[PDB]
RNA sequence: ACCGAACGCCGGGUUAAGGCGCCCGAUGCCGACGCUCAUCAGACCCCAGAAAAGGUGUUGGUUGAUAUAGACAGCAGGACGGUGGCCAUGGAAGUCGGAAUCCGCUAAGGAGUGUGUAACAACUCACCUGCCGAAUCAACUAGCCCUGAAAAUGGAUGGCGCU
RNA sequence: CGUUCAUAGCGACGUCGCUUUUUGAUCCUUCGAUGUCGGCUCUUCCUAUCAUUGUGAAGCAGAAUUCACCAAGCGUUGGAU
RNA sequence: GCGAAGCUACCAUCUGUGGGAUUAUGACUGAACGCCUCUAAGUCAGAAUCCCGCCCAGGCGGAACGAUACGGCAGCGCCGCGGAGCCUCGGUUGGCCUCGGAUAGCCGGUCCCCCGCGGGGUCCGGUGCGGAGUGCCCUUCGUCCUGGGAAACGGGGCGCGGCCGGAGAGGCGGCCGCCCCCUCGCCCGUCACGCACGCCGUUCGUGGGGAACCUGGCGCUAAACCAUUCGUAGACGACCUGCU
């Protein structure tokens, strides 16, 4: 039935300064700005308390599937208030019986040549998401970083280049081989 | 981003039905759709009304949620809502938009004389305006 | 009941209303995209098959069984002598199409173009584009085509040229010459119409359009062949000698019961003089023309590097159905669409 | 006396009938930006919906079956066909009032534009629900001139914007020009709100 | 051939059975309360179409647990001995199967859920804590929705359409 | 059953369906006649998918493979009786 | 026998293309359900599929431009302003425009900051069952006279020349010089206008659309088809060509 108010509370750092355009959260602080827009979601963003301390979210007369909701723009506030502060460091580390999966960085971050996975002569060039920069590790010795702000741009990047190394035609339960995400970190720690 | 709530002791505007253009003081609420609500001083006995048709005002009135009727009517007179609403814009345009009805058709050829010349005393104002701020641009 | 053994259709559907073409000079449904970056330059020309020959040639594929060993390759010769612009004609961009916006026609017109402007010649007057050159000579006249241009500058996006044939060069009987609206492809508008302008009453040669070695796709109407039967006109199977009604036939038109024979069922009708695109010819060599410094220099045309004698692409006794081709000429590799003497876009 | 509404945020079907009734009174009416009408249900019901539509022609001979519409204003004009007498001298006499178009074209740009509340998107549909513009659907189902349509309504959204900044800044001199006269008007503007209205 | 109603020729009224977005006369009610989203939605006697069986899809019911004596999942720590228990040897010391089937230590662990072993081993599956902070969870049942659900010209809630 | 393991692949005893490319039932239509088998020729449609594209499954190491999904675009031949 | 031309053969030779939406599927972030989950809101990749491209035809669908009957009788194109006279009818103030949002909007003004008189920002002050309201706005609807007041340089002469803006199907406006004429909106007085004797299609857009007819001014000076010819064409028509 309908609920008649649900609500939840996320408390941003004094670190950080969120502004909110209606219903368009935009979030900055020491690494840069992310805007998110939840038109679509339908929801009364409250920002209350002075130093501007928290961010409330209301959501009046919800039936159980309008209710999922509230606490999932709660959470991509969150992790935007956290890529804002600290960022997301997506490390992952490629796997091989046999074909060394030669990795090279091309432009900045943004192309990443797969070069012999398998043994096969096509190289997988594969671009990242705008803001997203991918690097090449040390002190691991096969092993990619991804570093960026907006954590949506960083996962679904790491799973181009995770996705891009597939084994077809054969039992993959035998053929383990491809990049894949070991470690999903931040950038710095506090 | 509301400003407006069924509040307990919230005034409302009946907007339609047989107690339309009445202030009544949302008493209790029965229901999701429905609320059990009074105006004893505009003319509206107890009873339970459907939110559809109450649209609500910024005058919070303050009595316990189920009060017996005597002392919202007590509410009603301290806060001395009646004045109060007379004097808010929103009244005056229903008071208007009344009047407006009511006019009679040499009342209706009175306004229309007025009009004519009234509207003839600006644009010459708006005219000269205009080619002053032109020399002002100059 | 289905049919029993399996085979691919004649014919295809996307070639149909196997009709006689509309047109006669091919038209070239869509001209390639202006990346406004590159700089100017026509997109097409207008040419005449003049017939066909061998060539030689050593080949340079890595690979093949072919490779650096000499072949020899069909060719087809199209007379291609030099295109005069005398019209420049602005488009516009609608949601209903890309509406014809402003046309405006040179000063001084050949009786060549002329010629196309009149259904009878020996019977007119001749006096088409009289009342518009006065345009040309005085200030109203001037001002009025400079704001002209200056609209198709603000307002149209594509523009193309109006040229035409020297069909004076030629030895066919016509002297009646092809006009044709060429894309101008290249940088912004204004540049491009400035351009254009500057081309108005010019020659524009072959070689300006197209280098050598360079594909391009030749665009025609194909050879006519009359009223046809099925199995010219289809390549359907004859029937066997007994049939009773004739075996150059189709002998089950359709089902009984979509009753009503379908448009993809194979019937008599024209074959040949159908408009065509066939893409990828590469132009093995784009030819000089007969020219005079002293004397003739024929040789420039059939000579190569290797050959060095002074022969010209003509053969003993002229082209066949056609004459000397005297001017410059485009040579293609294979075949192409149409007839002798047939104008080729 | 010549309707001209704004296909914008209304719904197909909806703003069909109210249009269909008017024709047949006979009301000339223009809708116009009918890519901007949107249609309940998710994109890829309402594409699949079209797709079949697509699928359906006379089997022996295309040429004459049914004429499938790409361009959403022949959409909206399709419908709106579907609920008329359009066999009839009447059906057909009300069909050649309607004019519908792709954006907003000249006559039409410089006149105000109405809009049916009862076949609005924003009343009628529940606010959770999931629905399809109509540019799209033609966009992927053949139509040729989206961004043609679009790049000519930025234009006409730009020369818009000029218009209206003019009409607040006569407005403005309209304020104060009330302000500056308002005691040699003061007892006609007194009569025009007894008679009920400035109010 | 169903439902209503049985016909001289007309005006006014009123109905039936059916209807009232538009086609099409009538809801252009400020109609009331719910339910349902379907990448095959659904849409009215006869009637022109689907079943068993499924589904934390959503909505109601029914019956029961367990719980500040500190749950329930989630992060983790042990899982024994009397004991190769007995039948079965072809090997089953918990473990192809089956009759059994209790005590000790107990905080507590079944003479054992499985993985796997020739057989063990090794691993895995209560009772209790540490953190966190209010409801949690189970089995039925019935509404709408979905799966189940395949046909040959292109196609039919009558159509347009409708959330 | 499948060394072991109900369900990779199967599946008894039972049970619920769909289909009209089988054959029966039936006798509504046509007996002042709808030309009665096959083959040849030609088009189109269906999918209950043999192959080909993209995929999930295995008792898929590879190769070969069956099982399933989207799918009817393109194919699916030459002969002996 | 040999055989030109012309047809003609995988029996010779040449050419056969690029995108978008996504399906199955595999994924992302992520609730529902302190965890987990491809999904619920949101996001990604994705195909002999589907739609388009190229390619073929081109609508009782449009386009720009050319030329527009010298004449031996001609006949027309514009422009402006006049008289009758068939016919076809519908109508019976106008509205000259932000964009959009909807769990939000509209207007101001910026003291202050940035950008090209505007645009964007912040801050503040007003509105918000919208009165800078389509529940709206504009316009008035008898004619004249004269003789006061408030309002007063506004209107006109299809008044006349220049400079603009407008291309999506522009079809409309705007702004600037000069000539002549008038005193129009709002109140009052002051009379008079066939007052047709109670009675229907009145009242306008209207100088309407079309067809036939009388005046001025400035312009014009044909193509098409047949016949003939050709063979890139052809059953016949059609088509491509030629002809002081
Ligand atoms: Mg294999
Ligand atoms: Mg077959
Ligand atoms: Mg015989
Ligand atoms: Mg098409
Ligand atoms: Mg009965
Ligand atoms: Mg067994
Ligand atoms: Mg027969
Ligand atoms: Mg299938
Ligand atoms: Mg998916
Ligand atoms: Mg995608
Ligand atoms: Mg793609």
């Amino acid at each position: 039935m309908k609920t008649i108010l649900s609500n939840q509370t996320v408390d941003i750092p004094e670190n950080v300064d969120i502004s909110l355009k209606g219903r368009t959260v935009i979030v900055k602080g020491p690494r840069g700005t992310l805007r998110r827009d939840f038109n679509h979601i339908n929801v009364e963003l409250s920002l209350l308390g002075k130093k501007k301390k928290r961010l409330r979210v209301d959501k009046w007369w919800g039936n159980r599937k309008e209710l999922a909701t509230v606490r999932t723009i709660c959470s991509h506030v969150q992790n935007m208030i956290k890529g804002v502060t600290l960022g997301f460091r997506y490390k992952m580390r490629s796997v091989y019986a046999h074909f060394p999966i030669n990795v090279v960085i091309q432009e900045n971050g943004s192309l990443v040549e797969i070069r012999n996975f398998l043994g096969e002569k096509y190289i997988r060039r594969v671009r990242m998401r705008p803001g997203v920069a991918c690097s090449v590790s040390q002190a691991q010795k096969d092993e990619l970083v991804l570093e960026g702000n907006d954590i949506e741009l960083v996962s679904n990047s790491a799973a181009l280049i995770q996705q891009a190394t597939t084994v077809k035609n054969k039992d993959i339960r035998k053929f383990l081989d491809g990049i894949y995400v070991s470690e999903k970190g931040t950038v710095q720690q506090a | 981003v509301f400003r407006r709530f069924v509040e307990v002791g919230r005034v409302a505007y009946v907007s339609f039905g047989p107690h339309a253009g009445k202030l009544v003081a949302i008493v209790d609420v029965i229901d999701q759709n429905r609320a059990l609500v009074d105006g004893p001083c505009t003319r509206v006995r107890r009873q339970a009304m459907p939110f559809k048709c109450m649209q609500l005002t910024d005058f919070i009135l303050k009595f316990p949620h189920s009060a017996r009727q005597k002392y919202v009517r007590k509410a009603w007179e301290k806060a001395d809502i009646n004045t109060k609403w007379a004097a808010t814009r929103w009244a005056k345009k229903i008071e208007a938009r009344e009047r407006k009805a009511k006019m009679t058709d040499f009342d209706r050829y009175k306004v229309m004389k007025a009009k004519k010349m009234r509207n003839r005393i600006i644009k010459n104002e708006v005219k000269k305006l205009q080619r002053a701020a032109l020399l002002k641009a100059s | 009941s289905h049919r029993k053994f399996s085979a691919p259709r004649h014919g295809s559907l996307g070639f149909l209303p196997r009709k006689r073409s509309s047109r006669h000079r091919g038209k070239v449904k869509s001209f390639p995209k202006d990346d406004p970056s590159k700089p100017v330059h026509l997109t097409a020309f207008l040419g005449y098959k003049a017939g066909m020959t061998h060539i030689v040639r050593e080949v340079d594929r890595p690979g093949s069984k072919v490779n650096k060993k000499e072949v020899v390759e069909a060719v087809t010769i199209v007379e291609t002598p030099p295109m005069v612009v005398v019209g420049i004609v602005g488009y516009v961009e609608t949601p209903r199409g890309l509406r014809t916006f402003k046309t405006v026609f040179a000063e001084h017109i050949s009786d060549e173009c002329k010629r196309r402007f009149y259904k009878n010649w020996h019977k007119s007057k001749k006096k088409a584009f009289t009342k518009y050159c006065k345009k040309w000579q005085d200030d109203a006249g001037k001002r009025q085509l400079d704001k002209d241009f200056s609209s198709m500058k603000k307002y149209c996006q594509v523009i193309r040229v109006l040229a035409h044939t020297q069909m004076r060069l030629l030895p066919l009987r016509q002297k009646k010459a092809h006009l044709m609206e060429i894309q101008v492809n290249g940088g912004t508008v204004a540049e491009k119409l400035d351009w254009a302008r500057e081309r108005l009453e010019q020659q524009v040669p072959v070689s300006q359009v197209f280098g050598q070695d360079e594909m391009i796709d030749v665009i025609g109407v194909t050879k006519g062949k009359g009223y046809k039967g099925v199995t010219s006109r289809w390549h359907t199977k004859k029937l066997p000698r007994k049939t009773h009604r004739g075996l150059r036939k189709v002998a089950c038109i359709g089902a009984w019961h979509p009753a009503r024979v379908a448009f993809s069922v194979a019937r008599a009708g024209q074959k040949g003089y159908h408009h065509r695109t066939e893409i990828n010819k590469k132009i093995y060599k784009i030819g000089q023309g007969y020219l005079i410094k002293d004397g003739k220099l024929i040789k420039n045309n059939a000579s190569t590097d290797y050959d060095l004698s002074d022969k010209s692409i003509n053969p003993l006794g002229g082209f066949v159905h056609y004459g000397e081709v005297t001017n410059d000429f485009v040579m293609l590799k294979g075949c192409v669409v149409g007839t002798k003497k047939r104008v080729l876009t | 006396q010549v309707l001209v509404l704004d296909g914008r945020g209304h719904l197909l079907g909806r703003l069909a009938a109210i249009v269909a009734k008017q024709v047949l009174l006979g009301r000339k009416v223009v809708v116009v930006r009918c890519e901007g009408i949107n249609i309940s249900g998710n994109f890829y019901r309402n594409k699949l919906k079209y797709l079949a539509f697509l699928r359906k022609r006379m089997n022996t001979n295309p040429s004459r079956g049914p004429y499938h519409f790409r361009a959403p204003s022949r959409i909206f004009w399709r419908t709106v066909r579907g609920m008329l007498p359009h066999k009839t001298k009447r059906g057909q006499a009300a069909l050649d009032r309607l004019k519908v178009f792709d954006g907003i074209p000249p006559p039409y740009d410089k006149k105000k534009r109405m809009v049916v509340p009862a076949a609005l998107k924003v009343v009628r549909l529940k606010p959770t629900r999931k629905f399809a513009y109509l540019g799209r659907l033609a966009h992927e189902v053949g139509w040729k001139y989206q961004a043609v349509t679009a790049t000519l309504e930025e234009k006409r959204k730009e020369k818009a914007k000029i218009h209206y900044r003019k009409k607040k800044q006569l407005m403005r001199l309209r304020k104060q020009a009330e302000k500056n006269v308002e005691k040699k008007i003061d007892r006609f503007t007194e009569v025009l709100k007894t008679h009920g209205f400035l109010v």
